[PDB]
DNA sequence: CCCAGCTCCCTGCTGGCTCCGAGTGGGTTCTGCCGCT
RNA sequence: AGGGAACCCACU
DNA sequence: AGCGGCCCTTGTGTTCAGGAGCCAGCAGGGAGCTGGG
C-alpha cells in the first residue's frame, strides 16, 4: 500500500527485507530461548551443551523450535523461476514460507519445499568448504616462503637470511609467546 | 552432459567490460558437422554521444554496427530495418534508443557497401570488391543463424530473426524484460 | 549497513597489498560542533560525498526557441521576460538552441544545493561562452536555460547536456561515491576522553564511513579530525602518511581481519609479519613480486616461484 | 513535452533530421541523403528524464490477466466495469526502486482494465 | 572442477523435481556432478515437422506473409528457437495445443509448450536433452485422475492398463523446467481444499508424490526431513560405497 | 572562493610554520600559535583581489645552530611552476646567500623543473611542496610515530652498540612523506619512537634509501 | 579514465568555442558612467561584460521596489529610499562576480521586498 | 607510571599480555606460608620498596651499561616493570595481600 | 624577440606471463603406421 | 633386474 | 623394408584452466630549447 518508508542508507526493499528478516531473527530467537527454558536437568542435550563437549544452543534450538531461515548468499531464497522461488508458490510472494523460512524442527521434519531449501542452504556451505580450502593454502604457502628464514639470533635480534634487522627484540619485548598471559593494570582505569 | 540451450537468445549484463547489455544466440541447425554459431547483439557502454549496438558475427574478427548487418540483408531504408527492429511505432524510448545506431550506419546506405565493408573485417580479406562481396554475401547465408535458415532467399527471416534479437537487447537495456539466468535450466540441455 | 570486506579475501587484499581494494573506505572523525548535532554532519557530508549535476536533475529538453523574448513555454515565457527587459546583451551573439533542465526539489533539499551555486559550477567549468539564466527558488519548478553565445549547435548542446549531467561535480569528492553518517554503538570508535576526575570516558560523536578513498582532501577538509581520520586501504596510508604509518595500519586491518570471529592471536606474530612486510622501506606484497625482488638469493627464490626464469636470470 | 519521435522521409523512408532555416530562422525536419524537408511543429527535438517516472500501466497489458500463476483478490473491484475479482501483481522492472507497489488488472476478459491504487 | 566461482555449483530452484538436491559429491566437484530424480525423464528428440503443419492448418499467419505492423499486438510463435510466425488468439491456440498433446493426435508427449503471458511468444520445443517429469493434470481444483483410474491400475498384470494409458487418457503430463516456469504446482491435493483462505484456487497441476525429486541414493534415507541436508548429501555418496 | 582560499593560505603557513620548528629553526610561539584572525589581520583578505598575494606570504626561518643557515619557503603564483621560476628563485637565493628553500607549488611542477631541483642538490638543497599535502600536519596523525634525526656521531654510537652495518638497518625512501617532512637525505638515520602493547616502548632506526 | 575522457571534451570544447569565437576579440570599450551616476563604485569593472547602464537600470527596479514598500508600509523619509536602493546596489555588485549572477540576485532582491510589501 | 600507561593504552583497555602472573604468584605466595589475612604482618614496606628496586634490577632483555643499551632495556621491560610496581606496592602488600 | 620544429620526459592504455592446498587408495588405456622409395 | 604418461573414481 | 609426414577435415575456423595482478612497449601530449625571420 505504499505506507513503508525507507530508512536512512536503504532503498525500499532493503528496508522490507531489513524488517522481515528482523521479524523473523526475533521470532527464532524467542522460540529457542523457550526450548532451552522446557529442558530439565536430566536433558541429554543440555548435557552435553552445558559441559561444552558438543553441540550448542542453537542446535538444541533447531531440533526441539524452528530451523529458522535459510539463506543463499546472506539472503533469502531467490526467485529463481520467474518471480518465484518454486512453482508451488504464487508470483511475487514475499511471505515468510515462499522465501524460505522453515518454521518446523528437526523432530517435526519440514516439508517439501522447506526440504529443498534447506538442500540450497546446506550446499552453500558444502562449496565454501571446496573453495576456501585451495585458496587459504595458496595464502599459507605464500606467507611461509615469505618469512621463512627469520629467526633470533644469539644477539637476541631478530633478523632474515640477509642479516638484516628485522626488530630489535623479538616481539619488541624478547620473550617466548607460550609463556606469557593475560593480565590486568591496576593503575590505568581507576581515578585520581 | 550439459550444454547451454541452443537458437535461444539470451541476454547477460556484463558491466565490468566494453558492452553494457550483450546478447547472445547459439544458432546450429538440426544436423550438421559445423559446430554452433553462435552470434552477439551487445550495446556499448556509455564511457561517443550516445550507446551504440554492434554485431559481433562468426569468421569476422571486427565488431560492425547492426545496421550495416541488416543492409547487407537487403533493407537499405531506415524504415524498413526498424520495422524489423521496432515492432511499436508509438513507443519513443526504444527509438531514442536506437537512434545512435542508425547515425553510426549513414555512409553505407547501399547492400553492396555494407557487404564491402563486413568483408573487409572478414579475416582474410580480398583487394578485389566482387570477392570481399562474394564472401560476405556467403557468412552471411551460411554463418548468421544457420538455424533461422542456410539456403538462398532466406534474408526476410534472417532479418525478422535478427531484430528480434535487437529488441530483446533494447528490451534488457530499457529495464523492460529481466535478464536471462545461465544457471536455469531449461536454458540447458 | 555498508559491507565491509572481511575473511580470506580481506587477508588476501592485505598481504597482497592490492591497489584495488574490493571494498575500500574512510572513518572520518568530525571535531567540533559537526560531531554533536546532525544538521553539521549533515553538511559535512555533503560536503564530502560526490554529486553530479546528473543525480538532481529531473529531466533535460533542447528546444528551439527562434526569439527568446516569446518562448515555447508559457511559464518559462513569463519568467524571461521578466529576466530580458533590455538589450543587456548582444543580440547577435546568441543562439536559438535552449537546453531546458528541470531540476529536483527533494534532491536539492537534500543536499542544500541551489539554482545559484549550480549557475557558478556552469560558469566555471564553461565559463562565460555560454548562457545560464535561473529563476527564483520560490517558483513552482526548478529550471534553468541554457544558451551557446556566438559544426552545429544542435549536436554541440547535445553534447554539452550529455557531459555537463556526468563529469560536471556540484559537490564532494570526486572518488567518494557514498558517505553514510552513524553514531557508534561500541567504544571503539567513540570519542574517549579523562575526564577532569582523571576517569576514562566515551563520548557518543557522528562519524562518516565513505565508499572510496580520498584521504588526502578528506584530512585536508575543515571540522574533520586529522588526527583520527583513517582509511583501510593500505596503499593510500603508505602514499599520505608513510611507511610507519603503513606499518601500523596494516596492522590494525590484519588483527581486525583475525580477531572478527574472536579468535586471538599473539601480537608478536602480527608485528613480525608487519615488519617483514614494510622494513625495507615500502610495502612488500607478500607475492612472488614482492618476495622475489629482495636480495636473498637464487636458490632462495626458485624454490618459491619462476624457478627457471630466477635461475635463468642468476 | 515526453519523448519526441522520429520522421521519415516521404521521398526515401529515411530518418529525418532538425535542421534551422537560417533566413525565416524556422525549425525543418530535413533528410540528409535526399533533398526533402518537412514542417516540425512540436519545436522540441530531444527529452531525457531522468527521474524515469514512467506510467508503468502503459507497460501492462490485459493478457496478464490470463496468468494462473498471478495472484488473485476480490477485495478490489475494477472501477470500468465493476467486476469483483482482479489479478495483482508488482512492478519487477529495473529502474524502479520504490518497486514494492501493486498493480491491478481486471480478470474480466473483455474488460482487461489496469490500474494502482 | 578449477572453476572457484560458487554459482554454478549452487542448487538452483529449478533443480527441483529434476536433479537430486542432495547426491553430489563432497570434493573438488561439488554441485557440478548431478543425479537425475526418480521421475526424471530426459527427452530423446522428433521432427518439428507435424507442429509446423499443424500450426499452418492453424490460423498462424506466416513470417514472410504478414506486414511488420502486425506483428505488435500478435503473439509471436517459436519452433524449436526458429520463429516461424505470429498468432492471434493465443490463449485458444495454446488450448488447442495442450488438447492435442494431450491426446497425443499430433504432438508427441515430449513436446513442450511455453506461452509468455506478459511477453507475446510461444515457444514450442521438440529437442532433445530437456529434462522432464510427469505432473498431474488439475481443471478446475480437481485432479483429473479419478478412482476408475486407479481400479484399472491395480490390475495392470491381467487388463493390460499400464502408464501409457495415464499418459493418453490425459490424467498426467510431462513438464520440463520452461513450461514449469508457466505452471501452478500443488504439492498435494490437500493444496486444490476450499480454505479460509484460498492461496492460488487456480491450480493447474498436482504432484504425484513430493519425495520424488531424490535420487537413487538419497531415496533409501528414512526420514531425510529430520537430517540436516549435509548429512543426507554424505549418505547419498557413503551409500555407493557400502557392501552388499 | 575568497574567504576558503584565504584560510588554505592560512594552514599552509600554520603548517610550514611547524614544519620549520620541527626541523630544528627559530620560529616564535606566536608564529606557531596563529589564529586565522590573526592571520587576516597581518596579512590581506581577499586573496583573488590581490591583498594577500603570494609573493607577501615568503618566510625566511633561520636555523638554532647557527644564524648562517637559513631556509626559505617561496609561495609562487602560478599553478605550474617551470624553469623560469626556479631559476629566479635560485637567483635570489645566490644574491642572498641562502641555500635551502622551500617551494609550495599549487597544482604541480613540470618535469623538467623537477630535474633542475635534482641536478643541483649539491650547491642549493631547495625542495618541492605540493599545498595540498601542506593543508594538514602528517606527524601529527595518530598513526605517524614519533620521529627524529639521528646526528652522525648518534648513528655511529648505535653502529657501534649493535655491530650493524648502514644497508641491515631497515630502509625509509627519501620520497617518504615524513622524510619530506623532515627534509632528510640519503644516508641519513631517522630513530622512530613508538608505542607497544608488549613492551610498552619501542625504539626502531631507518636509513634513508 | 574519467579525467583523460574529460580533457577530451575539453579540447573538443575549446576548438568548437574557437570556431564560434572571432579571430579578434571586438573589446566594447567600457562605458565611463555619467559625473551624476548614483552607483558606489560605479568606475568599477570588477564584474566582467557589465555596462554601468545595466547597474542604473537595477539600481532604478530596487527604487521602484522600494517605493511600493513605502506606499504598502506608508514609510516617513524619501531620501533613506534613495540611499537604501544605491547601498543594495553596491551590496549586490560586491557579491556576486558574474553579470547574470549579478541580475538574478537583484530579481531575488526585488522579489524578497515584492514579498515584504505584500506582508504589510 | 599512570601518566605512562594511559598515553600508552588511550582507550579504557587495561586486558594486557605480560610474562609473570603477579596475583597468581601472590596467592600461591599465601597459600605456601599459611597467611593470615586476619593478622598484621612483619613485612617492612621499605623492604616491598627495595625488594622491588632490586628485582627490576635483575630483570634485563637489553644488557649493557652505555646509555643505547640502558634505554633499549627500559623500553623492553617497560609496561612490565609498571605493572610490577603497581602490584607489588607497599599499600597493597599491606592491606591486600 | 617571437614562431615553429624538434628533443626529451611522463601518461595511459594495451598486450603478455604466472599462479591457482596437503596427503592417500583404486581403475583403464596408450605408448604410429602406410606409400614406394 | 622394475617404467612412464594421460584420464576417471574415491578417502581424510 | 622404414622415413615423409601428420589428419585437424571451414587449406579460412571457437575457446586447447580462465581470470587476476604485475611488467613492457607503443603512441600521444606537453615543457623547454634553438635556428629562421
Ligand atoms: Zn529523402
Ligand atoms: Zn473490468
Amino acid at each position: 500500500n505504499n505506507e513503508l518508508e525507507p530508512t536512512p542508507g536503504n532503498t525500499l526493499r532493503q528496508t522490507f527485507e531489513n524488517q522481515v528478516n528482523r521479524i523473523l531473527n526475533d521470532a527464532r530467537d524467542k522460540t529457542g530461548s523457550s526450548a532451552q527454558k522446557s529442558l530439565s536437568e536430566y536433558n541429554n542435550f543440555k548435557s552435553m551443551v552445558v559441559s561444552g563437549a558438543k553441540g550448542s544452543k542453537i542446535n538444541i534450538s533447531q531440533v526441539i523450535a524452528v530451523v529458522g531461515q535459510q539463506n543463499v548468499e546472506g539472503k533469502r531464497i531467490p526467485f529463481g523461476f520467474k518471480h518465484r522461488t518454486l512453482p508451488h508458490f504464487i508470483k511475487d510472494d514475499y511471505g515468510p514460507e515462499s522465501r524460505g523460512f522453515v518454521e518446523n524442527s528437526y523432530l517435526a521434519g519440514l516439508t517439501p519445499t522447506e526440504f529443498f531449501f534447506h538442500a540450497m542452504g546446506g550446499r552453500e556451505g558444502l562449496i565454501d568448504t571446496a573453495v576456501k580450502t585451495a585458496e587459504t593454502g595458496y595464502i599459507q604457502r605464500r606467507l611461509i616462503k615469505s618469512m621463512e628464514s627469520v629467526m633470533v639470533k644469539y644477539d637476541a635480534t631478530v633478523r632474515n637470511s640477509i642479516n638484516q634487522v628485522v626488530q630489535l627484540r623479538y616481539g619488541e619485548d624478547g620473550l617466548a609467546g607460550e609463556s606469557v598471559e593475560f593480565q590486568n593494570l591496576a593503575t590505568l582505569k581507576p581515578s585520581n | 552432459q550439459e550444454k547451454m540451450a541452443t537458437n535461444t537468445v539470451y541476454v547477460f549484463a556484463k558491466k565490468d567490460s566494453k558492452y553494457a547489455y550483450t546478447g547472445e544466440c547459439r544458432s546450429c541447425l538440426e544436423n550438421s558437422s559445423r559446430p554452433t554459431s553462435t552470434i552477439w547483439v551487445s550495446m556499448l557502454a556509455r564511457g561517443a554521444i550516445g550507446q551504440r549496438i554492434v554485431a559481433t558475427l562468426p569468421y569476422i574478427k571486427q565488431e560492425v554496427p547492426i545496421i550495416i548487418v541488416f543492409r547487407a540483408l537487403g533493407f537499405v531504408s531506415d524504415r524498413d530495418i526498424l520495422e524489423h527492429i521496432i515492432y511499436d511505432f508509438e513507443d519513443p524510448e526504444m527509438m531514442e534508443m536506437v537512434k545512435p545506431s542508425l547515425d553510426e550506419a549513414f555512409v553505407i546506405q547501399e547492400q553492396n557497401v555494407a557487404l564491402n565493408f563486413i568483408g573487409s573485417r572478414g579475416a582474410k580479406p580480398g583487394v578485389t570488391k566482387e570477392k570481399r562481396i562474394k564472401y560476405a554475401k556467403e557468412v552471411l547465408q551460411k554463418e548468421m543463424l544457420p538455424h533461422v535458415g542456410v539456403s538462398d532467399f532466406c534474408e526476410t527471416k534472417k532479418a525478422y530473426f535478427l531484430g528480434y534479437m535487437v529488441h530483446r537487447l533494447l528490451l534488457a537495456a530499457l529495464g523492460r524484460r529481466e535478464l536471462d539466468d545461465r544457471d536455469h535450466y531449461g536454458n540447458k540441455r | 549497513a555498508k559491507n565491509v570486506t572481511l575473511g580470506v579475501p580481506r587477508l588476501k587484499e592485505l598481504i597482497n597489498i592490492s591497489k584495488k581494494p574490493k571494498t575500500p573506505s574512510l572513518t572520518v572523525f568530525l571535531l567540533g560542533q559537526s560531531a554533536r548535532d546532525a544538521e553539521r554532519a549533515k553538511d559535512i557530508l555533503c560536503r564530502l560525498e560526490h554529486t553530479t549535476l546528473r543525480k538532481v536533475t529531473a529531466n533535460t529538453a533542447i528546444y528551439y526557441d527562434p526569439n527568446p523574448q516569446s518562448t515555447v513555454v508559457a511559464e518559462d515565457q513569463e519568467w524571461v521576460n521578466v529576466y530580458y527587459e533590455m538589450p543587456d546583451f548582444d543580440v547577435a551573439r546568441i543562439s536559438p538552441w535552449l537546453l531546458r533542465v528541470e531540476l529536483d526539489r527533494k534532491h536539492m533539499t537534500d543536499r542544500k544545493l541551489t539554482m545559484e551555486q549550480i549557475a557558478e559550477k556552469i560558469n566555471a567549468g564553461f565559463g562565460d561562452d555560454l548562457n545560464c539564466i535561473f529563476n527564483d527558488d520560490n517558483a513552482e519548478k526548478l529550471v534553468l536555460r541554457i544558451r551557446i553565445m556566438n559544426m552545429d549547435d544542435d549536436v554541440f548542446l547535445r553534447c554539452i547536456e550529455s557531459n555537463m549531467l556526468t563529469d560536471m561535480t556540484l559537490q564532494g569528492i570526486e572518488q567518494i561515491s557514498k558517505v553514510y553518517m552513524h553514531l557508534p554503538q561500541t567504544d571503539n570508535k567513540k570519542k574517549i576522553i579523562i575526564t577532569e576526575d582523571g576517569e576514562f570516558k566515551a563520548l557518543q560523536e557522528w562519524i562518516l564511513e565513505t565508499d572510496g578513498v580520498s584521504l588526502m582532501r578528506v584530512l585536508s577538509e575543515k571540522d574533520v579530525d586529522p588526527v583520527r581520520t583513517t582509511s583501510n586501504d593500505i596503499v593510500e596510508i603508505f602514499t599520505v602518511l608513510g611507511i610507519e604509518a603503513v606499518r601500523k595500519a596494516l596492522e590494525r586491518e590484519l588483527y581486525h581481519v583475525i580477531s572478527f570471529d574472536g579468535s586471538y592471536v599473539n601480537y608478536r606474530h602480527l608485528a613480525l609479519l608487519c615488519d617483514t612486510m614494510t622494513c625495507r622501506g615500502h610495502l612488500m606484497a607478500i607475492t612472488r613480486h614482492g618476495v622475489n625482488r629482495q636480495d636473498t638469493g637464487p636458490l632462495m627464490k626458485c624454490s618459491f616461484e619462476e624457478t627457471v626464469d630466477v635461475l635463468m636470470e642468476a | 513535452p515526453g519523448f519526441v519521435g522520429i520522421r521519415f522521409c516521404q521521398e526515401c523512408n529515411n530518418m529525418l533530421y532538425p535542421k534551422e532555416d537560417k533566413e525565416n530562422r524556422i525549425l525543418l525536419y530535413a533528410c540528409r541523403n535526399c533533398d526533402y524537408q518537412q514542417e516540425a511543429d512540436n519545436s522540441c527535438i530531444y527529452v531525457n528524464k531522468i527521474t524515469h517516472e514512467v506510467d508503468e500501466l502503459t507497460q501492462i497489458i490485459a493478457d496478464v490477466s490470463q496468468d494462473p500463476t498471478l495472484p488473485r483478490t476480490e477485495d478490489h473491484p475494477c472501477q470500468k466495469c465493476g467486476h469483483k475479482e482482479a489479478v495483482f501483481f508488482q512492478s519487477h522492472s529495473a529502474r524502479a526502486e520504490d518497486a514494492m507497489r501493486l498493480y491491478y488488472v481486471c480478470t474480466a476478459p473483455h474488460c482487461g482494465h489496469r490500474w494502482t491504487e | 572442477r578449477d572453476g572457484k566461482l560458487a554459482k554454478p555449483r549452487q542448487l538452483h530452484n529449478t533443480l527441483w523435481g529434476m536433479v537430486c538436491p542432495a547426491e553430489t559429491p563432497e570434493g573438488h566437484a561439488v554441485g557440478l556432478v548431478k543425479n537425475l530424480a526418480l521421475m526424471a525423464y530426459i527427452s530423446v528428440g522428433s521432427q518439428p515437422s507435424p507442429i509446423l503443419e499443424f500450426l499452418e492448418e492453424w490460423s498462424m499467419e506466416n513470417l514472410e506473409e504478414i506486414s511488420p505492423a502486425a506483428i505488435a499486438d500478435a503473439t509471436k510463435i517459436f519452433v524449436n528457437g526458429c520463429w516461424v510466425g505470429i498468432h492471434k488468439d493465443p490463449e485458444q491456440l495454446m488450448n488447442t495445443l495442450r488438447k492435442l498433446r494431450r491426446q497425443m493426435d499430433i504432438i508427441v508427449s515430449e513436446v513442450s509448450m511455453i506461452r509468455d503471458i506478459r511477453e507475446r511468444e510461444i515457444r514450442i520445443y521438440t529437442d532433445a536433452g530437456r529434462i522432464c517429469r510427469p505432473l498431474l493434470i488439475v481443471e478446475k481444483q480437481k485432479l483429473l485422475l479419478k478412482k476408475r483410474h486407479i481400479d484399472q491400475l491395480k490390475e495392470r498384470e491381467y487388463n493390460n492398463y499400464s502408464w501409457q494409458d495415464l499418459v493418453a487418457s490425459g490424467v498426467v503430463e510431462y513438464i520440463d523446467t520452461l513450461e514449469e516456469e508457466t505452471v501452478m504446482l500443488a504439492m498435494t491435493p490437500d493444496d486444490l481444499q476450499e480454505k479460509e483462505v484460498a492461496y492460488c484456487s487456480t491450480y493447474t497441476h498436482c504432484e504425484i508424490h513430493p519425495s520424488m525429486i531424490l535420487g537413487v541414493c538419497a531415496s533409501i534415507i528414512p526420514f531425510p526431513d529430520h537430517n540436516q541436508s549435509p548429512r543426507n548429501t554424505y549418505q547419498s555418496a557413503m551409500g555407493k560405497q557400502a557392501m552388499g | 572562493d575568497d574567504e576558503e582560499e584565504t584560510y588554505r593560505l592560512w594552514k599552509i603557513r600554520k603548517t610550514i610554520m611547524q614544519l620549520c620548528h620541527d626541523r630544528g629553526y627559530l620560529v616564535t610561539q606566536d608564529e606557531l600559535d596563529q589564529t586565522l584572525e590573526e592571520f587576516k589581520a597581518q596579512f590581506g583578505d581577499k586573496p583573488s583581489e590581490g591583498r594577500p598575494r603570494r609573493t607577501d606570504l615568503t618566510v625566511l626561518v633561520a636555523h638554532n645552530d647557527d644564524p648562517t643557515d637559513q631556509m626559505f619557503v617561496f609561495f609562487p603564483e602560478e599553478p605550474k611552476v617551470g624553469i623560469k621560476t626556479i631559476k629566479v628563485y635560485c637567483q635570489r637565493m645566490q644574491e642572498e646567500n641562502i641555500t635551502r628553500a622551500l617551494i609550495v607549488v599549487q597544482q604541480g611542477m613540470t618535469p623538467s623543473a623537477k630535474q633542475s631541483l635534482v641536478d643541483m642538490a649539491p650547491k642549493y638543497i631547495l625542495e618541492q611542496f605540493l599545498q595540498q599535502e601542506l593543508l594538514i600536519n602528517i606527524t601529527e596523525h595518530e598513526l605517524v610515530p614519533e620521529h627524529v634525526v639521528m646526528t652522525k656521531e648518534e648513528v655511529t654510537e648505535l653502529l657501534a652498540r649493535y655491530k650493524l652495518r648502514e644497508n641491515q638497518l631497515p630502509r625509509i625512501q627519501a620520497g617518504d612523506p615524513v622524510a619530506r617532512y623532515f627534509g632528510i637525505k640519503r644516508g641519513q638515520v631517522v630513530k622512530i619512537i613508538r608505542p607497544s602493547e608488549t613492551a610498552g616502548r619501542y625504539i626502531t632506526y631507518r636509513l634513508v634509501q | 579514465r574519467d579525467e583523460a575522457h574529460k580533457r577530451e571534451w575539453n579540447l573538443f570544447y575549446q576548438k568548437q568555442m574557437q570556431l564560434r569565437k572571432g579571430k579578434d576579440p571586438k573589446i566594447e570599450e567600457f562605458v565611463p558612467p555619467d559625473e551624476n551616476c548614483p552607483l558606489k563604485e560605479a568606475s568599477s569593472r570588477r564584474i566582467p561584460r557589465l555596462t554601468v547602464k545595466a547597474r542604473e537600470h537595477c539600481l532604478r527596479l530596487l527604487e521602484e521596489a522600494l517605493s511600493s514598500n513605502r506606499q504598502s508600509t506608508r514609510t516617513a523619509d524619501e531620501a533613506d529610499l534613495r540611499a537604501k536602493a544605491v547601498e543594495l546596489e553596491h551590496e549586490t555588485f560586491r557579491n556576486a562576480k558574474v553579470a547574470n549572477l549579478y541580475k538574478a540576485s537583484v530579481l531575488k532582491k526585488v522579489a524578497d521586498i515584492h514579498r515584504a510589501s505584500k506582508d504589510g | 607510571d599512570r601518566e605512562v600507561l594511559r598515553v600508552i593504552f588511550p582507550t579504557g583497555d587495561s586486558k594486557v599480555v605480560l610474562p609473570c602472573n603477579l596475583l597468581r604468584m601472590i596467592w600461591n605466595a599465601q597459600k605456601i606460608f599459611h597467611i593470615n589475612p586476619r593478622l598484621p604482618s612483619d613485612l617492612h614496606p621499605i623492604k616491598v620498596v627495595e625488594g622491588v628496586k632490586e628485582l627490576s634490577k635483575k630483570l634485563v632483555i637489553v644488557n649493557g651499561d652505555d646509555p643505547l643499551s640502558r634505554q633499549a632495556q627500559e623500553n623492553a621491560t617497560l609496561l612490565f616493570n609498571i605493572h610490577l610496581r603497581s602490584t607489588l606496592c607497599s599499600r597493597r602488600m599491606a592491606e591486600e595481600f
